[PDB]
């Protein structure tokens, strides 16, 4: 499993797969959650991304649990997906974190 | 026409030869205490009679009574007077009671010599014919731009004088309601009195690049109370900095070496020489646009900072620690996210001088300095003597700041700049989210009754500044229209309210023809038929006529009879 994970080819569909989700899909809201935290830590000026782990499971799933078997990988990838959602809601924001 | 404006430069050298005794003083200066514009003219005077060595000696008044109470006190010796801005309005000869046969020296021809002879330089918009030509003794540098429009008030005025039959009755009376069309009219100022001066200097050629900094500075001054005439002038201005600038360029800075630029400024207070965050804080310009008063308003100014990508810590340090990589950056970020917030229109070019290593010092900063240096520098009548005198003594202060050695001093009036700012923002956020504005529909009422610092706002430039910054913040809800502003401040020393009438400001950039229109104070001509009839025993001493000091009791039926006044 870890070695599939390690993939990049993989790495790289997940990524495609998270910065789908943590905008495009909009969890119970008109609006994504996960979006509003976005520029709102902007706001805070902060570094954390809180998640909650849920809406990840309830979106699709499987991201959740490559997570809960793999993590670190999927870990750095969010934080690239962090990267792009930062400078896309708050331009600039990158180079402060 | 009573002074021409080429004529201004024979007008001086009459007062020259008036007051052409080196032995003796025939020379004396009357200003009116807390106008930057004044000082500036001021130093004007200062430095011109220092070329010309005249002995003169200058005098700092802040009310009329205080002016007729030192008039009598002047000796008649003195040929020369001199008035800046205060009064041009009123007929200060009426306000005199002078007779001008006892001044009269050899009538015979005819010419008019007086022992003492009083030129008055006002600032004031409706320019009372009578008090320009009804003596001759009362000498008033016109700019023309009033004169000339009054060509038609000018003639009627005559026909008045001529004529102290049903036709030339009802002329008269047509003339008069001319008369009362330009009267009932709030006056305002199109003129900075550095202006004007300056150009008197050119015709005398001594201007240097002092003069016209000052004359920026008084101009700066006149911006917020005038926005568009600052904006006119302003091409004047950089015009005269260009025949003015020096030869050398980009050359090393050395600290001989003083150098005045025209660059891009920012609407914010002390940016250089405060931080950012704090510049954007207490700007009232910026406040108003972002509702600051309220959470949400800081809530959108840490949206907007991080939408620039500056880190909240680096913009709450000083602009002067800030490294100069992203400094030089900075403008353009503004280009790209102002726009996005609409707070474009406050990036505008502005002039900010140099000297040395010292540092580059906006004119704003300059003038906000100034402001905070006369605001704060220093029975109940003589209580009141008592802050006439300390505002003397802070006009003194801020006179002395303008020269080149009180850098410190400039730091101190900084400093107070800062502390004013920062009193004021609190005072306006406490008024607004306890919604103490009590709009009337014919003019937004608010009252100072409780909270500290109204020993700090019961001097009128404070009240001035709160009511500016609350001006700026009504005027950008455009949802609500433009009505009439009245203040009143409580002094439990004195007992007794202090009220400031303020007119009605679009915001800035306002550049639409219905906006392009000024308006005019209603609010002195209410405060004038009020003491006419039914008077709550006000004090208009002042030399603003808005800013009126009423006993706190009978403040609640000056309220009345302003809602029954139909003028506002």
């Amino acid at each position: 499993y870890s070695e599939w994970i390690t993939q990049p080819n993989v790495s790289r569909t997940i990524a495609r797969e998270l910065k789908s989700f943590l905008l495009e899909y909009t969890d119970e809201t008109g609006r994504s959650v996960y979006g509003a935290r976005i520029r709102t830590l902007g706001e805070m000026n902060s570094e954390s991304l809180e998640v909650n782990y849920r809406h990840l499971a309830e979106s699709k799933a499987i991201l959740a649990l490559f997570l809960a078997k793999c993590p670190e990988e999927m870990l750095k990838i969010f934080d690239l997906v962090a990267m792009e959602a930062t400078e896309l809601h708050y331009p600039d924001y990158a180079r402060i974190h | 026409m009573y002074y021409g404006i080429s004529q201004f430069s024979e007008a001086y050298n009459k007062i020259l030869r008036n007051s052409s005794s080196h032995s003796s003083c025939q020379l004396v200066i009357f200003v009116s205490c807390l106008n930057i514009d004044a000082l500036c003219a001021t130093k004007m005077l200062s430095l011109l009679f220092k070329k010309q060595l005249v002995q003169s000696q200058i005098v700092p008044i802040f009310g009329y009574s205080e002016l007729r109470r030192h008039y009598s006190q002047l000796d008649d010796n003195i040929n020369s007077l001199l008035l800046v801005g205060f009064g041009g309005v009123i007929d200060l000869e009426a306000f005199l009671e002078i007779d001008p046969q006892e001044y009269v020296i050899d009538t015979d021809s005819g010419e008019q010599s007086f022992r003492r002879d009083i030129y008055v330089l006002d600032a004031h918009r409706p320019w009372n014919l009578d008090n320009i030509f009804g003596s001759q003794i009362i000498q008033c540098f016109d700019d023309g731009t009033v004169d000339d429009t009054l060509g038609e008030q000018k003639e009627a005025y005559y026909k008045l004088l001529e004529l102290d039959r049903k036709q030339r009755k009802k002329q008269i009376h047509e003339y008069e309601g001319v008369l009362e069309e330009y009267y009932s009219q709030g006056t305002t100022v199109v003129n900075s009195i550095s202006a004007q001066i300056y150009s008197l200097l050119s015709a005398i050629g001594e201007t240097n690049l002092s003069n016209l900094w000052l004359n920026i500075l008084g101009t700066t001054s006149l911006d917020i109370a005038y926005a568009q005439v600052y904006n006119r002038l302003y091409p004047l201005l950089q015009d005269e900095v260009k025949r003015l600038t020096p030869s050398s360029r980009n050359s090393v800075k050395t600290p001989d070496t003083l150098t005045l630029n025209i660059q891009p400024d920012y609407y914010l207070f002390l940016l250089r020489h405060s931080s950012l965050y704090d510049s954007f804080y207490y700007s009232n310009y910026v406040n108003a646009k972002l509702s600051l008063w309220n959470e949400n308003g800081k809530k959108r100014l840490h949206k907007m900072f991080a939408r620039m990508g500056i880190p909240l810590s680096t913009a709450q340090e000083t602009w002067l620690y800030m490294d100069h990589s992203i400094k030089r950056e900075l403008g353009i970020i503004f280009d790209k996210n102002l726009d996005r917030y609409g707070l474009q229109d406050i990036i505008r070019d502005g002039f900010v001088r140099t000297l040395g290593y010292r540092g580059s010092i906006s004119a704003s900063e300059f003038v906000e300095a100034l402001t905070a240096l006369l605001e704060v520098g220093n029975n109940s009548a003589q209580k009141l003597t008592n802050l006439r005198k300390r505002w003397v003594s802070n006009f003194w202060l801020s006179w002395d700041a303008l020269d080149d050695r009180k850098v410190e001093l400039l730091n101190r009036g900084i400093q107070l700049a800062q502390d004013l700012q920062r009193a004021i923002f609190n005072t306006g956020v406490a008024i607004l989210e306890k919604k103490l504005i009590k709009h009337l529909r014919i003019y937004r009422l608010c009252v100072l009754q409780d909270g500290p610092d109204l020993d700090l706002y019961r001097n009128p430039l404070t009240l001035l500044r709160l009511g500016n910054w609350l001006i700026e913040c009504c005027a950008e809800s455009e949802d609500k229209q433009l009505l009439p502003m009245v203040l009143a401040s409580i002094d439990e020393n004195t007992d007794t309210y202090l009220v400031a009438g303020l007119t009605p400001r679009y915001p800035r950039g306002l550049d639409t023809i219905h906006t392009k229109k000024p308006i005019l104070n209603n609010f002195s001509m209410a405060f004038q038929q009020i003491t006419a009839e039914t008077d709550a025993k006000v004090r208009i001493d002042n030399f603003e006529s808005s800013i009126i000091e009423i006993r706190r009791e009978d403040l609640s039926p000056f309220l009345e009879k302003l809602t029954l006044s139909g003028l506002l």
